């Protein structure tokens, strides 16, 4: 091979200006079995993208035992119904409380000013239930 | 493991000077997102190297230690690769083992830098805790302010770097110096490696010869190189490798001949003055043959006698430059009288046979057949700088050099080999006396002591007396702090201040790491190193380079110059609040947002109109240097002083000092000095009289300094889990020790511990211990003795050795095989 | 998918043909990677064979890639380039030198049934290669 990196796809999510503050968008990345959310937080955070540096994206599969987590708009967290793990959308998937041993994986977005496009280009962290992010 | 991620073709590339030694080797830092990589084809990676098939020797220096993955303040991850620059003149793509580790010693959350200081740390009476920067400044500035108001500046102590490179440099020395000297105005300041505000080079400077007076190219042009008190393969690796060895190999002969059409150039030779047979001696013999190396294995401390005997002989033979002496020197005839020593007396004192003394003079000073004196570069370091009377040795050595016109000619120089890089720009020292700071602290002086960019628990002379006193004084403050409950910062300042009136000392460390200083410190502030900040510095031939920022510091770690500004602005604010406009005004001039601001304020203002007094290695043309101009210069930079600048030419600098015979003295002449031989100091002689072994000490090739990074490196710790002592095998047998046994080394000054390292080349009744280390501090057994300028004879102590026992683990994991290549 | 390199399994020799402190040369994992196996004569941690004393290394210096030479008197590999020396008795530990990596170890299987030594892997990265397997 040579290669030490996974071959991630480049997947269009949307243009940034279509996202409303605190209204999660669903997409799949890096394939149709990996559910993800992108959300405009409404306020800049470290590593947020877009015009207001505030768009973040995640794998929604709990890194404990893999249940799809749900985005809570009031707390801006992802909550797992399995064993009650909760992840902070504003702290790069930091576990607030729970049984996981890994932060919620971040979907890396490129933001292109010229087109206003958000493209999913990678994952930081390992998605639940996978030997590698790219199957 | 078994692979590397290549840098992509378009990876970001910045310039970086090596963090560590004087040589200042040039490197490139490749930075790129973690999930990208280069291809193996040479045009698909940033190195331009073909990784589709095996690379030949010399094609690259690249290991996993030269790679890392950093996590930035934005949470994003980036591959880094820190590798030597092939087109840098200094190193021509060479990397030492020390600089080769730079990538590994960059800050990452899980790597070797994991214990980097990331926030202020406070010892709150009985436990370490985090605190805020504002609380830290309120406590630290508060104390300084209280001390200024009640005791004056003499209550405020520092030991601070004056050096270049990482933990130094022009921005940082200016920042600290302006704080200590212009703002606080304290004279109670020592330097990282010596316990007063002084120079290593008083004699040579006062004789009119600054100690970095040549180019590295001069080591290529020399007939003869002297290495005096100097183990340069280990201590100045790539100067030795890239410049010295090519000369010894004959690779530079054709360049000598092109420069000097009418001059004989024999095969180059090398002379080492060192009591010890070092790896550098061995490697020189391997490269050049035994017949082109002279190891003058002098008795410890006998340098002055050596040089007075050589000076006497070259004068008697007439192997001197009488036209040079007459036109360009003063005091020769006096020095001939005061320094007179016969070769027989010289041989008796040094232990060096008369034949070897005569041969060294013959190689070095006797005219070649074409008429010209040999081009003899005289290179010296800590074997004489920390030797038997710093001032007198340099006086004796320089007398020889000046009489033989070995300054100012190409292929010559009487130079420091150097330690750290250089990067000094500071206000003048605000006192009129040298003060032995350690002694002052031991005697109970000062309210607050800051270790800044240094660790004298590991590196002071008489270090045991120091640690004892500091720990006890620290404990008094700890005891006083613990009776407080619910105190405001201001009340706490008063409690601590009171404790210092009863013998206590508040201790602060400004550092990358806790270190052993954490055993005594009450406050620790996080600093940032090159690559986390921009930084300027120069090497042993005065070559100034910019090291570019490419990554964030850990947490709230800051550039030392900016920590200084923070402290100054905190003090200014307190004074303004207290209605003391005059005292506030002393803390003006630290409106700095970036390190560059410190560069503009210091280096670039030296000697300019409306500037205050500034002592700078840049001199008065330092304003011609800018960060953007250094960037355009690359890792080659410019040799200081800068002579000209324009957009089309770049920075044009200075290759060699003193080539027209004008020295840095009142009259423009070099000045000879008397150099009396008085034996060893009585303090050292008393140790020698009582105890068995000479306790030589200094550097290991692989270990950098106090092992601040190296202590966290699993390979380093497996190789050198403990400080080692080179012992003669016959002495070993007498003490029933072998490799991997632990011994106590002790005298009247202290007690320390080392692992035994049998070394055939060590002389009976002599030893060699690694200095500065994290497990077994050598300096406990060094004396308090210093020369007239408070320069320690660190290489001058004796002690006894007692077996503790066999460390089985050391025997299973540590090599005790020979470090002298043959 | 795969996280590991695909190392070949290469026969070196049978253990009992090795004489104490007489290096055998072979290439692994391809003909541009020179290696040595030596019977040290005395057990060492991780030595293979009947006396747990056979070790093997890449001989390319991990500094800048010159072929090192085995010195029988010290049981080390010495580099003529910038004078690095590695300890064959301490898994390639650098005794003194300019490298930042120990000399890579060739991992040998020892099969009692056949007396075969087979090179099956490398511990460390060989000089001048992006991966041990090109
Ligand atoms: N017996 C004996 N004693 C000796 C000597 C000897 O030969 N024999 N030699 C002497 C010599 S030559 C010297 S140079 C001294 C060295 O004495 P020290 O200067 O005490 O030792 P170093 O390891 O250079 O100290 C550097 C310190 O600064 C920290 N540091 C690194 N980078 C930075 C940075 O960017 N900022 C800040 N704020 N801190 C930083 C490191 O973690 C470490 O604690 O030892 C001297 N002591
Ligand atoms: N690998 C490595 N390199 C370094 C450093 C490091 O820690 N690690 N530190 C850097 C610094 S800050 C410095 S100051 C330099 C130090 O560079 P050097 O001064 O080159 O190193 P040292 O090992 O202190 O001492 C040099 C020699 O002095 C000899 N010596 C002892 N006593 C005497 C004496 O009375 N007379 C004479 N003529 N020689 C004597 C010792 O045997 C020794 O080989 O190295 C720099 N480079
Ligand atoms: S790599 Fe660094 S340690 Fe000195 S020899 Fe070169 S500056
Ligand atoms: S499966 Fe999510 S908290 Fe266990
Ligand atoms: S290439 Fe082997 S020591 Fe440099
Ligand atoms: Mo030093
Ligand atoms: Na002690």
């Amino acid at each position: 091979a040579g290669r030490t990196t996974l071959q991630y796809p480049a997947t269009q999510v949307s243009v940034a200006k279509n996202l409303k503050a605190n209204e999660p968008v669903s997409f799949t990345y890096p394939d149709t079995s990996s559910p993800c959310v992108a959300v405009k937080l409404g306020s800049p955070v470290p590593g947020g993208v877009g015009p207001n540096n505030d768009i973040v994206a995640y794998s929604v599969l709990c890194t404990h035992m893999g249940f799809p987590t749900s985005y809570d708009k009031s707390s801006k967290t992802f909550k797992c119904p399995g064993h009650f793990t909760e992840f902070d959308a504003e702290k790069a998937g930091q576990m607030i409380c729970g049984q996981a041993t890994e932060n919620l994986p971040r979907v890396l977005l490129r933001y292109d000013e010229a087109s206003d496009a958000l493209t999913a280009v990678g994952v930081d962290g390992l998605i639940y239930g996978r030997q590698a992010n790219v199957i | 493991n078994d692979r590397i991620t290549l840098p992509p073709a378009n990876a970001q590339r910045t310039n970086m000077t090596c963090h560590f030694c004087i040589v200042g080797c040039g490197y490139h830092v490749y930075k790129w997102p973690e999930l990208q990589e280069g291809g193996r084809a040479p045009e698909q990676n940033a190195l331009g190297l073909d990784f589709r098939k095996q690379l030949p020797p010399l094609a690259v220096t690249l290991t996993p230690a030269m790679t890392n993955v950093v996590t930035e303040h934005n949470g994003r991850r980036y591959n880094i690769m820190v590798v030597p620059d092939k087109a840098c003149v200094v190193n021509s793509g060479l990397s030492s083992t020390r600089g080769g580790k730079m990538a590994s010693y960059m800050y990452t959350p899980t790597g070797d830098g994991k214990q980097r200081l990331k926030a202020p740390r406070l010892y709150a009476a009985d436990q370490w805790v985090d605190t805020t920067w504002d609380h830290a400044m309120a406590l630290y500035a508060g104390l300084i302010k209280k001390t200024l108001d009640k005791d004056g500046p003499q209550g405020v102590f520092f030991s601070c770097f004056d050096h270049g490179g990482a933990g130094g440099g022009f921005e940082n020395t200016w920042g600290t110096g302006k704080l200590m000297f212009s703002a606080i105005q304290t004279p109670m300041v020592r330097i990282h490696n010596r316990p007063a505000y002084n120079s290593e080079c008083h004699a040579t400077r006062e004789m009119g010869i600054g100690e970095l007076n040549n180019a590295y190219e001069d080591a290529q042009l020399a007939d003869v190189i002297w290495s005096i008190g100097n183990n340069p393969y280990e201590s100045q690796t790539n100067y030795f490798l890239n410049h010295w060895l090519p000369n010894l190999q004959g690779a530079t002969t054709s360049k000598k001949k092109e420069r000097f059409p009418n001059e004989n150039f024999p095969q180059a030779r090398i002379i080492f003055v060192d009591p010890r047979e070092t790896p550098s001696v061995a490697i020189a013999r391997h490269v050049a043959g035994n017949d082109r190396v002279l190891h003058l294995a002098i008795e410890p401390g006998t340098d002055t006698a050596l040089f007075n005997g050589l000076f006497t002989y070259v004068v008697e033979q007439g192997w001197i430059d009488k036209p040079f002496i007459e036109a360009h020197t003063k005091g020769f005839d006096d020095a001939v009288k005061t320094n007179r020593l016969s070769l027989d007396e010289c041989s008796n004192i040094t232990g060096v046979p008369v034949d070897m003394l005569k041969r060294a003079a013959e190689w070095s000073y006797k005219p070649k057949a074409s008429g010209q004196a040999p081009r003899t570069m005289h290179a010296y370091e800590k074997g004489i700088i920390w030797g038997n009377d710093n001032y007198v040795i340099q006086s004796a050595l320089l007398d020889l050099v000046i009489a033989t016109h070995n300054v100012g000619r190409r292929g010559t120089g009487c130079v420091r080999m150097g330690g750290h890089q250089e990067g000094y720009t500071r206000p003048p020292y605000p006192g009129d006396k040298k003060i032995y700071i350690d002694q002052e602290l031991i005697k109970g002086k000062g309210r607050i002591m800051t270790w800044w960019g240094c660790n004298n628990f590991q590196t002071s002379n008489n270090a045991q007396a120091l640690r004892e006193a500091i720990l006890q004084r620290s404990a008094i403050v700890k005891q006083a702090m613990q009776k407080a409950r619910g105190a405001t910062t201001e009340e706490m300042v008063d409690v601590i201040y009171e404790a210092t009136q009863n013998g206590g000392l508040f201790v602060t460390s400004i550092n990358l790491y806790p270190t052993k200083l954490a055993e005594a410190a009450h406050l620790m502030l996080p600093a940032a190193h090159p690559g986390e900040m921009n930084l300027t510095s120069m090497n042993g031939e005065r070559r100034i380079r910019l090291s570019e920022k490419f990554m964030d510091p850990p947490g709230t770690a800051m550039a030392d110059c900016l920590i200084a500004a923070r402290i100054a602005n905190a003090l200014r604010d307190m004074y303004q609040k207290d209605g003391k406009a005059e005292m506030a005004a002393q803390f003006e001039g630290f409106d700095w947002k970036t390190e560059e601001d410190a560069f503009n304020d210091g280096f670039r203002r030296a000697g300019q109109p409306g500037a205050p007094a500034i002592d700078s290695q840049g001199g008065s043309t330092g304003h011609l240097v800018t960060y953007d101009r250094l960037r355009k210069s690359g890792n080659n930079g410019v040799q200081l002083p800068v002579v000209s600048w324009d957009e089309s030419k770049g920075l044009v600098g200075t290759e060699m000092l003193y080539t027209e015979g004008k020295f840095d003295t009142d009259d423009g002449k070099a000045h000879f000095k008397p150099a009396p031989w008085n034996g060893l100091p009585a303090t050292v002689q008393q140790q020698k009289d009582k105890y068995r072994f000479w306790l030589n000490n200094g550097r290991n090739n692989e270990v950098w300094q106090t092992a601040y990074h190296d202590q966290y490196n699993s390979l380093m710790q497996e190789r050198y889990p403990m400080a080692y002592i080179e012992m003669n095998p016959d002495d070993c047998k007498q003490l029933d020790v072998t490799g991997g046994d632990i011994v106590e080394v002790y005298n009247d000054f202290g007690s320390t511990f080392a692992m035994v390292y049998p070394v055939a080349e060590i002389k009976r009744g002599q030893t060699f211990m690694l200095f500065g280390y994290v497990n077994g501090i050598q300096g406990d057994v060094t004396t308090d003795w210093t020369d007239r300028n408070i320069i320690p004879y660190y290489k001058g102590t004796w002690g006894d050795i007692r077996k503790v026992g066999s460390m089985e683990e050391f025997k299973r994991t540590v090599s005790f095989k020979s470090r002298r290549f043959a």
